[PDB]
């Protein structure tokens, strides 16, 4: 049995409900941008879920991913949004798993989350940029690799990405 | 030990002497009509007569075996008359007295409103106005748990009186209903504290304020999916009164339920972040700055 599971069990048993969670997450993310300045608890929080216990579900999710099983891995970094929405990469392992998925539309949002989330980050809008360019295109690519180009440049963090997107314009 | 009593063993409601004393009244030349009079003149519910038939047409030996025919008859056109209200029934038999022992209710009681719940089309509020009437709210969790276990037991069986898809739907609202429910309770153990609270600094609060009231003010704003500072303020006003820390108390009672209540209360997370903030500009709002 997976730690997800065992983690929802143990939820669901300890309450009064047979399943106090939303059914459809995917419904329940849509839109979903976290407020880190909304005073209120994340359901990891409120559940008493220990960092631990969370990470130990990314791996499944990412273990999932790296089997090219997308599918699994979108249904696990969801619940662990659910969880803890403040978590960039989970919300960035997400986005990569539904780009895989070519459910770009939510891919975008997944990716436009993590940059909220990570604003030094320039991978976000750069992976932003490479969906926007598959919707052929909705034009929001070019303001999408700027925002890239700028967090990229003059960091040596940043620089295999710097090249690209030099070797990109032209 | 004998047949009988494996039937009665392990169920509540009937014992191998009423069935033995079933058994025993019925002759060898009796008629399947004879047999059916007899049967609903000892045993009243439907289900346990149904539980009854199987029991004499598997007891009934060689030598009786016009008897056993006659029963066999018998027995389906029980099954015929009544159908749902026989079968269905005595398919949730032992759970029903399962849960009916811990609730101040008849294990045939809930085997009733089983039957009207899952006989129809029914919302979460449907079924919340369903149970409001016949149970305290402290009751409606066992009862909404009986309810999900009939229905996923009727899901296995894939019986021909409720279509798998209705009973999906139907364990869905349930499930929203049980949701519901986690709001009433918190709301019915915070809001007399609230109210002891004010009336220690003196505070007069309105007379028609209950925790049922507050509950459906709750749903009432979450159930609003374009919340606003000043809607949230004029429904807790509405409530409560215009009283700053009346006022004040309500809506802190409000944004403490976000976290104390089911997550399935919210259908999407934007909105339930969005309220959190509008609680807390409403907050900021009333108080004196
Ligand atoms: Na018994």
């Amino acid at each position: 049995m997976s730690h997800l599971n065992y983690l929802l069990e143990k939820i669901a048993a300890s309450s009064k409900e047979d399943f106090p969670f939303p059914d459809d997450l995917e419904s329940y993310l849509e839109g979903y941008v976290p407020d880190k300045n909304i005073a209120l608890d994340t359901y990891q929080k409120i559940f008493k879920i220990s960092s631990e216990d969370l990470e130990k579900v990314y791996k499944e999710g990412y273990h999932a991913y790296l089997d090219k099983d997308y599918a699994k891995s979108i249904t696990v970094f969801r619940w662990l949004v659910f969880f803890n929405p403040f978590v960039s990469k989970f919300w960035f392992s997400l986005g990569a798993s539904l780009h895989m998925s070519e459910q770009y539309s939510q891919a975008l949002h997944a990716y436009g989350v993590t940059a909220v989330l990570r604003d030094k980050d320039p991978y976000p809008h750069y992976y932003a940029y490479i969906c926007y360019t598959l919707t052929n295109e909705h034009e929001e690519a070019e303001k999408a690799l700027e925002m890239a180009w700028v967090r990229a440049q003059h960091k040596p963090l940043y620089n295999e990405l710097k090249e690209e997107i030099l070797d990109i314009r032209k | 030990t004998d047949l009988a009593d494996k039937y009665a063993s392990g169920n509540s409601e009937i014992s191998g002497q009423e069935l033995r004393g079933l058994r025993d009244a019925i002759g060898d030349d009796a008629s399947p009509e004879d047999i059916l009079a007899l049967v609903q003149e000892k045993i009243k519910d439907p289900a346990l007569q149904s539980t009854a038939l199987d029991y004499l047409v598997q007891t009934t030996p060689p030598s009786q075996g016009k008897l056993k025919e006659a029963l066999i008859q018998a027995r389906n056109t029980h099954t015929e008359q009544f159908g749902r209200t026989a079968i269905g029934a005595k398919n949730i038999l032992f759970a029903s007295q399962e849960y009916a022992d811990q609730l101040n209710v008849s294990p045939s009681g809930l085997r009733s409103l089983y039957l009207e719940v899952t006989g129809d089309t029914h919302t979460c509020d449907q079924l919340l106005s369903m149970l409001q009437d016949r149970y305290t709210y402290q009751d409606m969790a066992i009862v909404s748990s009986f309810l999900m276990k009939g229905m996923a037991t009727g899901l296995k069986r894939q019986g021909p009186y409720v279509p798998s898809a209705q009973l999906q739907v139907l364990m869905t609202e349930t499930r929203n209903l049980q949701a519901v429910l986690t709001s009433y309770d918190y709301f019915e153990s915070r809001v007399p504290i609230l109210l002891d609270s004010l009336k220690a600094e003196g505070i007069q609060t309105p007379s028609d304020l209950n925790f049922v009231k507050v509950a459906e003010s709750y749903h009432k704003i979450i159930n609003d999916k374009f919340p606003t500072a000043s809607k949230v303020e004029r429904e807790v006003r509405n409530l409560i009164g215009d009283d700053v820390d009346s006022v004040t108390g309500v809506l802190n009672l409000f944004f403490s339920a976000l976290r104390q209540t089911s997550s399935r209360l919210f259908s999407s997370a934007d909105k339930r972040q969005q309220l959190g903030a509008m609680i807390a500009n409403a907050l900021d709002a009333v108080n004196i700055n």
